[PDB]
């Protein structure tokens, strides 16, 4: 069963989601940011010192 | 490394006449990554090594029943639809240049003059290096990038997994002592297992008897805990030890080299207002490509098989046309 | 009552060091220049961005 939800992009905040599959007992899942990552592609122009 | 390793017997689907056997020349893996067409073949026997582990290029060692035996290198053959040209041999590996085929056979002649061979289904039709399908290699020509398995006997980069060998099943070791099982070692180390009680398991160096047991309920095999063998999927794993394995370097690694090869000509060209007309006369499939030399190149390509007239528009910015292996032609309006 | 455990997995070929294609993320190109100038009866070469 595919459960689809949307949480704000905020780390350290536990969110509760109710999974309700018809004919099956409700399921509560706690979700908390794992640690997303935005890694840009780098091209070294020069170094300075 | 051959002091620790040994040749072995493994499953082969066709040992001749379509019948399967425990082959001393069993095919493990055929590698064809080399663009030059060279095949790197792996077999159960060891070429260039004698039973005493000494290196001798005129010799070959194969597993003869329970013990390894010596054979001649001259008797070794490789064939597909017709015989192959063997370019290099060392241990479990053979380098060969083969004609087009659907099967691959590797064989040899033993001490008793008995021929042994292993046939596996293998589609061999190597792709063309360059743009010309030629037979013999030239001394001079166009230098093109290609890969080959280097004929160097040295083992430095590529490797194979190795582990302790297995046992040789022999039902003649067991006999019916009235109504019991009699295991006769005959100066060997025998691993036995019986579907009975008591001492039904053991690695024995002496004779053993299993009372109230039947000969069909027992399994006996001759072993020799003193050797390494290629981690073969055609040979069972040692039951006692877990995922215990070693690794050894192998000869003839794949390397980037140069392959020598060939070239081409010029169409009849006529002009018009912002237009170029070419009468193409190809002697073989020739790739025609073109692009505008402005902001919108609009790259187009077509393989020209025979006589074809091509009408191309030449814009103000200019048109670049490439006809086969020739340097690109450039056109501009007056 | 005898069983056979068949095991297999997939890895890079020996060819991967020699024969390979690289997937790159290309962004913000740095423009560089040079050229040929007939200056004082002599040909001079200028390489500039």
């Amino acid at each position: 069963y595919e459960h689809v939800t949307v949480i704000p992009n905020t780390v350290g905040v536990p969110y509760k989601t109710l999974v309700n599959r018809p004919g099956y007992s409700p399921m509560v899942l706690e979700m908390e940011l794992l640690s997303v990552t935005l890694e840009p592609t780098l091209s070294l122009d020069y170094i300075t010192c | 490394v051959y002091k620790a390793t040994r040749p072995y017997l493994a499953h082969c689907p066709d040992c001749g006449e379509g019948h399967s056997c425990h082959s001393p020349v069993a095919l493990e893996r055929i590698r064809n990554e080399a663009t030059d067409g060279t095949l790197k073949i792996q077999v159960s026997l060891q070429i260039g090594i004698k039973t005493d582990d000494s290196h001798d290029w005129t010799k070959l060692r194969y597993m003869d029943n329970h013990m390894p035996a010596d054979a001649e290198r001259a008797g070794l053959f490789v064939r597909t639809s017709a015989p192959c040209t063997i370019t290099g041999t060392m241990g479990h590996f053979i380098l060969a240049r083969c004609p087009k085929g659907e099967t691959l056979t590797v064989g040899f002649t033993d001490s008793r003059k008995i021929s042994h061979s292993c046939t596996h289904p293998f589609h061999h039709d190597p792709p063309v290096i360059g743009r010309e399908k030629f037979h013999s290699r030239p001394q001079h020509g166009k230098e093109l990038p290609c890969s080959t398995y280097v004929q160097s006997t040295a083992a430095t980069t590529e490797e194979i997994e190795v582990h302790m060998p297995p046992d040789t099943p022999d039902r003649t070791l067991m006999s019916q002592q009235s109504g019991n099982v009699k295991i006769t070692v005959n100066g060997q180390t025998v691993r036995y297992k019986c579907n009975c009680g008591g001492s039904n398991e053991g690695l024995t160096t002496t004779d053993k008897v299993i009372n109230n047991c039947k000969v069909d309920q027992c399994h006996a095999a001759v072993t020799n805990h003193k050797k390494w063998q290629y981690n073969s999927p055609l040979v069972p794993r040692n039951a006692e030890l877990g995922d215990r394995k070693g690794k050894i370097h192998i000869p003839f690694p794949l390397a980037n080299v140069t392959c020598r090869v060939p070239k081409a000509r010029n169409p009849t060209v006529t002009y018009g207002k912002n237009q170029v007309i070419m009468l193409l006369y190809p002697d073989h499939p020739t790739l025609l490509s073109y692009r505008n030399m402005g902001e919108e190149p609009n790259y187009q390509e077509e393989w020209v098989m025979h006589k074809k007239e091509v009408v191309l528009t030449v814009p103000t910015e200019g048109l670049e046309v490439t006809w086969g292996n020739n340097e690109p032609y450039k056109y501009w309006p007056q | 009552e005898n069983t056979q455990l068949s095991e297999a997995h997939v890895e890079k070929s020996e060819s991967c060091k020699t024969e390979f294609a690289s997937a790159y993320r290309a962004h913000t190109a740095s423009a560089s220049a040079k050229l040929r100038v007939l200056y004082q009866g002599n040909n001079i070469t200028v390489t500039a961005y």
